[PDB]
């Protein structure tokens, strides 16, 4: 019961803190959208706006980098369960007492690729605010939108791994 | 010195300092 409200703490903050992600992208989309319709409206044809929008741009990366930071503290938390259970159950315990089957190896494994796709994906998103409203040719402004709404770090899969603790915590019906 | 020109970050070092009365640092 000890590791058990920790496990069932842990799903529910990847849970809410995807959420959050999405939310924020979508604002950054329709912010983005704004900056490059004015950049475009003033080529074919000001700073106040335009810097106005670059700091809301920038609002938005600060609050995914404050989500950043929160999916590390979830990784350390669960990798020393690892650690202190493996040890002190040491070995001559091939039967680890978790919820239905799993150990807990899975569950770093789980939270370490999540991880990495999140943390890649926020080295691009600020490669594209920061390349954004300095660039003039249309194809890379088109490029640059659909890297900001397509996220082609993230895998699909892992939602699918993600619905496997939810599987394995019971905050589902089974 | 920071500064955010447009979005872009920049960073920059300050060397020579010359002011009003006439003394000049390192």
């Amino acid at each position: 019961s000890v590791s058990a409200r920790k496990i069932k703490d842990n799903a529910a903050d990847w849970h809410n803190l995807i959420l959050k992600w999405e939310t924020l992208n979508d604002a950054g989309f329709t912010t983005a959208n704004n900056i490059a319709n004015l950049k475009i409206s003033l080529l074919n044809k000001y700073n106040e706006e335009l810097e106005k929008l670059c700091e809301e741009l920038q609002a938005t990366l600060d609050g995914l980098t404050k989500i950043q930071v929160k999916m590390e503290k979830l990784s350390s938390t669960t990798k020393g369960i690892c650690e202190l259970e493996n040890y002190h159950y040491g070995e001559e315990s091939k039967r680890p007492p978790l919820f239905h089957t799993w150990p807990t190896t899975h569950f770093y494994e789980v939270s370490h690729k999540l991880l990495e796709m999140y943390r890649k994906e926020l080295l691009l998103k600020r490669t594209v605010a920061k390349e954004l409203a300095h660039t003039g040719d249309p194809d890379l402004t088109l490029s640059y939108l659909s890297m900001w709404l397509h996220q082609p770090y993230v895998e699909s899969d892992s939602r699918l791994h993600l619905e496997s603790m939810l599987l394995e915590t019971g905050h589902r019906a089974l | 010195l920071y500064c955010t020109f447009y979005g872009r970050p920049y960073k920059l070092q300050v060397l020579r300092v010359k002011g009003a009365d006439g003394m000049i640092l390192g």
